[PDB]
């Protein structure tokens, strides 16, 4: 007995559905929203 | 103790609490000082009263700073994934919010510096506004201060 | 093709080294012939040719690597000539030969 | 605890497998046959039978749902030509009933020869995309392996080889709804960027 | 430009991951767990299919539509000066119109041949049933994408048509010619669609 | 009989754009016209209510997304097989981008039609003839996904 | 036979030739054709002779048309996996190509007819450049059918 | 033999053979097409000679065509991995070159055309810069049928 | 020890002390050394006084270098994952914040040298402004230097 | 012997040493091939010593024609994944480098070419500043060698 | 040893060392290049005198040579997976820096040089700029050593 592998849990595409398209939606209003006071129009 | 990656979000919360509210600070710095050599050669007079919305600019930084030293000294080896989260969400809540303050501060201090050199009767009504543009990063403390103690 | 890229890389770069040697010994009886600005001008004067003479016998390798490019493609235009037109069964001699040979005539010189 | 193994008599060893909790259900009781697998260190493991293509893992146990009752992994290893490989596969499971048997189909529990599958739940008990399927669909048999690691015909040195999980960033149920999802989501950008270009005019007469 | 840098953002990005997932997956050893089998295997083959049915007027008609705006934008712009125009000038809306119709004529046909089955295994479900998938999904892509390219064909010609009868009258029917063959890719796409859905049957 | 526990994703979200897409090119039409309501009626007031027909006819737009709306969400029901839920998604987006199609097609021809009939009450007829080519586009999106939903 | 998912790829290329073709035939028809127009009102002579541009981009439109009759035909159900990879590339190659002739068609098309109204010496000249346009949609063609066939 | 995809790479170094040659002689069609009826208005005598770029923009439609029908001949089911990867890097060497080659072309023929009407004397020194736009596609070739052999 | 792949994140952590620290010291030695170019025409003799946002830059490129070496210095085969994590948030901390730092000094050592050429009193004012941008870099070494010290 | 995959990234070694320095050669030709027309209206003098940029743009195209031969002879059937990747970083090299020295040449040459028609003073410095940026390619193939060396 | 894939990493330390500082250097020598042909029709003095950026920027590219060599002469087959994770955080801590002070030379160099024709008393104080826009790259040499090495 040796070289048991490493224990990935069941729920792992339901951690990637819910974890990576979830911080880049979060990314993105950050970054659109960011830009859009970054260069506003105090004229 | 958790798994043995779980320091990684909060040393991530450590430096976006830092990269962030310093990155608001800079826009502050950066939109309010072309307003200030675009005062100083109309009004030569207010040099030390012009430079009030980049001093409180200034503040969003060390509001950064407080909860980086707090996160990094309540870090350790083997902590609890539930205990990294908080750290974490303590980052981003002082930092974005803080880039969120500088975004306002940078741009009210960049026009309130002109009609105060064409006007003095805006200056007490520019600092009026620029509390208000100052205490959105201190909503950013009473969350990740909240967080981090958990 | 492996053998000849050894050796003519390296007879090709002494060949550059011999065209300077006998031009860098031109400048010494040309000047025969007849201390801060020149220090700088000295010095663009001297590592312009360190790092120059490089670029140099550079492009000396090319001109094996063209003919290299000389061989490979007379290969093709070759290989059209001796196998598209000449190795048809039926009607070969006349009206297939003779467009194949006017472009081994005309589209090599071109 | 440790994993059973069959040791070949010529000098290799052969099959191992390993779990941590391992039960099985015959009508509604269920049984935790985990110490009397992996820290029993006996097992009468009658055919273990191996031939380089087909291999075979029998479990029998003599103390269960009334009698004797022994489990049957049966494994192959073709060739598969799109990939040009050695693909194992788990082909049945059987469970030897009063005579009868049981035939588990157990599909998707493959992967190349050289490493070793590992899942986290092979129960049965079809919910939406558990690995074991009976044949029947009123079946008597069920179970559930709450951590799974199987290795046959690349065993080396007494320990498994890598992984080859079968938890993957993609399921086919989220690889569907995403395409389709971002399939919509670009209907919707080419219609959200009209209607954000509309400016009106300035002045009127 | 600032929403084409949106755009530009993400696919830039979204094609760097892509790069370097994939000289990750080769580089290990892990080729076995891409599986572009398994792809087009365990999801359906009625993702394909009925996918096929909607792109295929939909993509139709928003070339037809595109086909309309762009020309009745020139209809009624000439239309003001030279009223004559709104007579002669509607047939370059029936043939950015017609478009349409190649649309719902094939929709109906690949709707007509989808049926259902039970099987839910890949090797249950034959090869018969997964090439009567995918085709319904290509031939429903060969018919919307194509009228697209088609519908916004003869709207661009049929907007010059009605600048330059504004013009000259005797023109207009000599400029009509270039819109049967814009209009005659929309034939072209309909013939493809047919033949691609001839020899299907799901089941 | 019983599919997938995610078989019903599908067809909600085929009612969803069914309205989404439809309402996206309706408020097109309605917005993009309706500005060029405000530009006729300065100098030309009279015919206001003369100019609503593009408005109107971008109102049809909505309601030919709304009654296949119901009709799937009518049809829908718990465990619906994989080829029953996959038939109205493709009976929305049949309807949802022809009407955000021809949401934009009466959207710029009814702007610059109220325009030019303003200079010319001629081009009344020529321009209420080119709304009714651009609108019968969203008809052709009802009787696909009518077929689609009742198959 | 072939595995089930095989026919996926000889049916992505039967559809590819047929799209791209289509979208080469549409910027050869639209781009040109409003120099067509654009020439008519200034010399309405040459209005029925400068429609060459618009039929030499419909021959572009049927070269993708052949070869989605060669493939959509050669399908069936189950065929060989390298069978169905000669026709995706089959439908790329003359795709693709019809795609470029069509973005080479307009261009020197809407180029040659404005020279045409200005100075009718051209038509000589920008006929022969149609020509090598031309045989871009030509060359697609011949290989998609080597490529198919086999 | 090899893998069942193995075949899919060297299709694919047909199809990228084909079309980037394609689109690299399109623009050098194109972006000198333009220039020869802006030329041809004023100075109408140089009109056969100034199709000198629209023919070396041909010769690229043609090196890509020399390696499509290469590869197409040497295609066979169950070729080796190690055979089908050389004939995507020669599809993609003598593509990409070859769009590179057509790029160079289009601009300096367009910006030489715009001179020759101007200036007699740029005729011999436009075909010189033409000639280097044009042996960076006959460098791609080379290494493509020396990439296609092995 | 740790997995043989756990020095990766420490290497980089290295890196991005040592870019984005440049990167910032870059911009605020270009944009703000463009603006001694456009002064110094005008008002010739405050030059060598001009150069102190160029110097105060520079101490943002050695901010980065400090914590490089400190990172570099510390690093072992198979370190725990725990103490590698510590220096990629040490090295993000320092280099991204002192990014923004060196976006501050650009923008008002550009700005603050265009109105001392109109105006010598601003000298004073410009300095002053220049203290609070910088620190934000000075405030980034306190969080770096007290994450890679656990 | 080596994996069936490991051809592949020698292979990409062979083709990205040719096309990303074609690139370069492409762009350093066209962009400086726009300023011989510029300077030929007015000084036609200085027409064949103006082809001395658009020929150093030709050096990149050889610079990539020489690593790529090497790449492609010592390329065979189950080389070790230890000899692929030295090949990769040999091709990105000479290309990438090369396609930054063909950037640098197109920009001088554009504007010397340009200078020296308005004062042929330029001409001995022009060339001075297209050797610095000559040899950024010869940096890229001297580490190119020596990695295919091993 | 260590494993076979670990000699990738270090062979992307080697190239983009050498891709990164080539592609700085070139925009150095490209951007401050066209400074050089703006002042030269009015102020031909300054030829000789001018050139300091570009060769400023010259030590860029061998900045990226130097740790090149020393990378690729640590390049063995089978490397441990942490030597060659440290070759890969050196190679771009020194491209990417010298990126930016490629950047920082270019800018700085164009704008200099437009006002030392106008005022030569530029000429002392600009290169004086420029050292510390050229000592970023040598702390991106100070880093790559001592991480190489290790
Ligand atoms: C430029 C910056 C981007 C930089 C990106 C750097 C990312 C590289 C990290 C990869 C290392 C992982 C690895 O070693 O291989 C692993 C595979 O894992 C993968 O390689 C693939 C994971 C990402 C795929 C997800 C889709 C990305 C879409 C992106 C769209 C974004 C669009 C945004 C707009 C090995 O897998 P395994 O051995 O089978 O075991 C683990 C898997 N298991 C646990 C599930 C079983
Ligand atoms: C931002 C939010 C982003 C969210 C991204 C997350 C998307 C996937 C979410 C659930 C994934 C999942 O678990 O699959 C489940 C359903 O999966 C679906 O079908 C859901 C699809 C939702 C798409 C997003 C809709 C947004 C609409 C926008 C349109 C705009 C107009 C089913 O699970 P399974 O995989 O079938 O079961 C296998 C069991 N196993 C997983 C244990 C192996
Ligand atoms: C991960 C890595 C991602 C990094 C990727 C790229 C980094 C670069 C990002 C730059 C983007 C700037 C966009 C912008 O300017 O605002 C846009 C608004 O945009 C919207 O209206 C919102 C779009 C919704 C997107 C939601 C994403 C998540 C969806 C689930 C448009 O701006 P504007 O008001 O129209 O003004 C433009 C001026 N103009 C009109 C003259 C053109
Ligand atoms: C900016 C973007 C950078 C951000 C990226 C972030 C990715 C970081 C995620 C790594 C986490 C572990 C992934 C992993 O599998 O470890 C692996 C180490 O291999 C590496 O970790 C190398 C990391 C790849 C990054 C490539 C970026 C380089 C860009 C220039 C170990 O693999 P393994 O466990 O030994 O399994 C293989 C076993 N087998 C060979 C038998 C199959
Ligand atoms: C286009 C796509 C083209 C894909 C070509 C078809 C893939 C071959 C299909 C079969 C297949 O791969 O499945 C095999 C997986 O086999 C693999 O291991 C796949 C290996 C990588 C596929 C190469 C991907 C290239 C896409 C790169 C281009 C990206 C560009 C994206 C734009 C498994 O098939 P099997 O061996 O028969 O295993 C069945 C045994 N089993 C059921 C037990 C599993
Ligand atoms: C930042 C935004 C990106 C965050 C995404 C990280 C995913 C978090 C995560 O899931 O951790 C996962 C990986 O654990 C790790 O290895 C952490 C890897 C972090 C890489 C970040 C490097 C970017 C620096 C860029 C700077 C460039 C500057 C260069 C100039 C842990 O989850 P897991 O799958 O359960 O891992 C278990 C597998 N294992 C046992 C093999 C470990
Ligand atoms: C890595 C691997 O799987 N190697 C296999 C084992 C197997 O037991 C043996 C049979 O003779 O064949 C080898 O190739
Ligand atoms: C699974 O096995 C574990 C052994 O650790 C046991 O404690 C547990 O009760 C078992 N599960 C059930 C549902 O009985
Ligand atoms: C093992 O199982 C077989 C199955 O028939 C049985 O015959 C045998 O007696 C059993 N032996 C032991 C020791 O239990
Ligand atoms: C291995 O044994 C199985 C037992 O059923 C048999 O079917 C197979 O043919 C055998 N193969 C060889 C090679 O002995
Ligand atoms: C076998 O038969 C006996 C006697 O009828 C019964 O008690 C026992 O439950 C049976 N075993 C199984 C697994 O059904
Ligand atoms: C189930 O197992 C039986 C065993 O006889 C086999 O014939 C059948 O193909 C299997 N079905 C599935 C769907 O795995």
């Amino acid at each position: 007995t040796y070289n048991l592998a490493y224990k990935y849990n069941f729920e792992y595409p339901v951690v990637f559905n819910l974890v990576l398209w979830i911080m880049i939606g979060l990314a993105l209003t950050l970054i659109v929203t960011c830009y859009n006071i970054w260069n506003m129009d105090p004229g | 103790n958790g798994p043995e990656y779980a320091s990684f979000f909060a040393v991530m919360g450590a430096s976006a609490a830092m990269v962030f509210s310093a990155l608001g600070a800079a826009y502050g710095t950066a939109k309010s000082g072309t307003g200030i050599a675009a005062m100083s050669v109309m009004r030569p007079e207010m040099i030390m009263k012009s430079i009030i919305p980049v001093v409180m600019a200034g503040i969003i930084a060390i509001y950064g700073l407080v909860v980086a030293v707090l996160i990094a000294n309540s870090l350790n080896d083997g902590i609890s994934l539930y205990r990294s989260f908080l750290q974490l969400g303590a980052g981003l809540s002082v930092g974005l919010s803080g880039l969120a303050a500088g975004f306002a501060i940078g741009i009210v201090g960049d026009a309130g510096v002109r009609g105060t050199a064409q006007q003095p009767r805006l200056f007490v009504g520019m600092i009026l506004i620029l509390i208000f543009a100052e205490v959105l990063g201190l909503y950013g403390l009473i969350v990740a201060l909240i967080l981090s103690t958990k | 093709l492996t053998f000849l890229n050894s050796f003519k890389m390296k007879m090709s770069v002494i060949l550059g080294i011999i065209h300077m040697l006998f031009g860098v010994s031109l400048s010494l009886f040309n000047h025969t012939y007849f201390f801060g600005d020149t220090m700088v001008h000295q010095a663009i004067h001297t590592i312009e040719y360190c790092l120059g003479c490089i670029s140099n016998t550079a492009s000396y390798l090319r001109l094996w690597a063209l003919s290299l490019a000389h061989a490979q493609l007379s290969e093709v235009l070759w290989t059209m000539v001796i196998h598209i037109g000449l190795k048809v069964k039926s009607l070969a001699g006349g009206l297939a030969l003779f467009f194949i040979f006017a472009a081994f005539a005309t589209l090599t010189v071109a | 605890m440790n994993v059973p193994v069959s040791y070949n008599d010529s000098y290799d060893t052969r099959i191992l497998f390993w779990a941590q909790n391992f039960s099985v259900a015959y009508g509604e009781h269920w049984e935790d046959l985990t110490s009397r697998t992996f820290g029993v260190q006996d097992l009468n493991l009658t055919g273990s039978f191996w031939n380089d293509t087909v291999a075979r893992l029998v479990l029998t146990y003599d103390s269960l749902f009334g009698t004797m009752v022994t489990f049957k992994f049966i494994l192959a290893n073709s060739y598969y030509s799109v990939s040009a490989r050695h693909w194992f596969t788990l082909e049945n499971l059987e469970i030897h009933s009063n005579g009868s048997v049981a035939y588990f189909n157990a599909s998707q529990v493959t992967g190349p020869s050289i490493y070793s599958f590992h899942c986290e739940h092979v129960s049965s008990e079809n919910e939406d995309g558990n690995l074991l399927v009976p044949d029947t669909q009123p079946s008597l048999w069920q179970m559930t392996f709450r951590d799974f690691q199987i290795q046959a015909f690349n065993v080396t040195d007494k320990k498994f080889s890598y992984a080859s999980d079968c938890a993957g960033f993609f399921s086919p149920g989220i690889w569907m709804g995403l395409l389709t999802s971002l399939f919509m989501l670009f209907i919707f950008t080419y219609g959200l960027h009209m209607i954000l270009s509309l400016k009106t005019m300035d002045r009127f007469d | 430009t600032g929403l084409v840098l949106l755009y530009s953002g993400v696919f830039v990005a979204f094609w760097a991951c892509l790069l370097v997932v994939g000289i990750c997956y080769t580089i290990f050893d892990l080729g076995f767990r891409f599986d572009v089998a398994w792809f087009l295997t365990e999801t359906s083959p009625f993702m394909w299919s009925n996918l096929g049915i909607g792109l295929a007027i939909s993509l139709s008609v928003v070339g037809a539509a595109w086909g309309i705006y762009i020309t009745g934008s020139s209809i009624i712009g000439g239309g003001v000066k030279a009223p004559r125009i709104k007579t002669k000038n509607l047939v370059s809306i029936i043939f950015c119109e017609a478009v349409a119709i190649y649309g719902i004529i094939m929709a109906i046909v690949i709707s007509n041949m989808a049926e259902p089955f039970s099987a839910t295994d890949p090797k249950a479900i034959g090869h018969r049933n997964y090439h009567a998938g995918y085709s319904m999904f290509g031939a429903g892509l060969t018919v919307g994408l194509s009228n697209l390219f088609c519908g916004v064909c003869v709207g661009i010609v049929g907007s010059g048509a009605a600048l330059a009868d504004a013009q000259n009258p005797s023109l207009f029917v000599k400029i009509l010619i270039v819109e049967i063959f814009g209009s005659a890719i929309g034939l072209f796409g309909v013939i493809v669609a047919i033949l691609q859905t001839s020899r299907v049957k799901m089941g």
